[PDB]
């Protein structure tokens, strides 16, 4: 019943940038909380780790995730290609904030961003569920690879990932 | 130098606005979805015999940010209208799309061109005929078009071009 901690060690060109860690609601998403965890542990036999953060847009957010097909368009849950928004109870608050990309209602897959301000046009359209706990700064430094359309100019990957005990 | 044209690429979300231009840009078809947020792309032409430098913005669907466009419309030149045939909201869509750009451009002599993307898929929802007649009450050429087996992509972005020429 404690919500879970997972983390990702993010690198940039390859080269060390640091370790962000995020709390996952299970207490009011369970579904989709158990979605990123397994994901960010890799235990069904695919997941984020190696995956890139395409789309970096100073001033909003980076997302990630796509681990299917590395280009944006792909990703995939633990219950299926896609699955429902479980509910939109928690907002877009401020930075830090864990939530599910998609294209359209019902679509969650394994995409994610993570808010770097308060994006509150995005409340119930996203499923928000999780938050940075620790490392806030590195999705700080993650901004500059990015601009205005989100195309980044290092390559920023999760070089490893997993659950916190 | 030769001319430059700002064309801008509109229309509802998912219609074949990045696939259209990206089938100019590259000559080839982007078969996932990558829904955009802001691209833009550059091409010399030859069109009627004159070499032409097209400046083209690919715009974003996403309808959650209309209020957004305004600056878009002020800076570019002309307008592609796009559409899918077997999607009859994007259809819909169109009068929303033309009437913004008139309205922000403050002006009834916008050169634009409708165009019926999706023209290789069997799921015809828009016909012809709806299509043809709206156009005509713009006082605009219609264009049909498939992204994906390239027919009308040249002359869409060309005759939005000669549009712009009749324009000056
Ligand atoms: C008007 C220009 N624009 C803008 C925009 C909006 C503003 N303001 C709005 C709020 N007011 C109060 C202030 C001004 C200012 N500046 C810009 C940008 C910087 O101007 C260039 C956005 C946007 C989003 C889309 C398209 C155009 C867009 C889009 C296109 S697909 C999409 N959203 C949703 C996206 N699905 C996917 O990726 C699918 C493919 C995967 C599976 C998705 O799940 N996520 C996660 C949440 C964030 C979202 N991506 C995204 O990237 O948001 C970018 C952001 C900048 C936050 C919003
Ligand atoms: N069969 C077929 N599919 C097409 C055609 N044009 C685009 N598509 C497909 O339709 C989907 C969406 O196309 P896309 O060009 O991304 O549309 P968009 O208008 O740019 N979407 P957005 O506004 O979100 O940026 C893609 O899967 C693409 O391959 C076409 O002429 N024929
Ligand atoms: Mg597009």
């Amino acid at each position: 019943m404690v919500n879970p901690t997972v983390f990702f060690d993010i690198a940039v060109d390859g080269e060390p940038l640091g370790r962000v860690s995020f709390e996952l609601f299970a207490d009011k998403v369970p579904k989709t909380a158990e979605n990123f965890r397994a994901l960010s542990t890799g235990e069904k036999g695919f997941g984020y780790k190696g995956s890139c953060f395409h789309r970096i847009i100073p001033g909003f957010m980076c997302q990630g995730g796509d681990f299917t097909r590395h280009n944006g368009t792909g990703g995939k849950s633990i219950y299926g290609e896609k699955f429902e928004d479980e509910n939109f109870i928690l907002k877009h608050t401020g930075p830090g904030i864990l939530s599910m990309a998609n294209a359209g209602p019902n679509t969650n897959g394994s995409q994610f961003f993570i808010c770097t301000a308060k994006t509150e046009w995005l409340d119930g359209k996203h499923v928000v569920f999780g938050k940075v706990k620790e490392g806030m700064n590195i999705v700080e430094a993650m901004e500059r690879f990015g601009s205005r359309n989100g195309k980044t100019s290092k390559k920023i990957t999760i070089a490893d990932c997993g659950q916190l005990e | 130098s030769m001319t430059e044209y700002k064309l801008v690429v509109v229309g509802a979300g998912g219609v074949g606005k990045s696939a259209l231009t990206i089938q100019l840009i590259q000559n080839h078809f982007v078969d996932e979805y990558d829904p955009t947020i802001e691209d833009s792309y550059r091409k010399q032409v030859v069109i009627d015999g004159e070499t032409s430098l097209l400046d083209i913005l690919d715009t974003a669907g996403q309808e959650e940010y209309s209020a957004m466009r305004d600056q878009y419309m002020r800076t570019g030149e002309g307008f592609l209208l796009v559409f899918a045939i077997n999607n009859t909201k994007s259809f819909e869509d169109i009068h929303h799309y033309r009437e913004q750009i008139k309205r922000v451009k403050d002006s009834e002599d916008v050169p634009m061109v409708l165009v019926g993307n999706k023209s290789d898929l069997p799921s015809r929802t828009v016909d012809t005929k709806q299509a043809q007649d709206l156009a005509r009450s713009y006082g605009i050429p219609f264009i049909e078009t498939s992204a994906k087996t390239r027919q009308g992509v040249d002359d869409a972005f060309y005759t939005l071009v000669r549009e712009i020429r009749k324009h000056k």
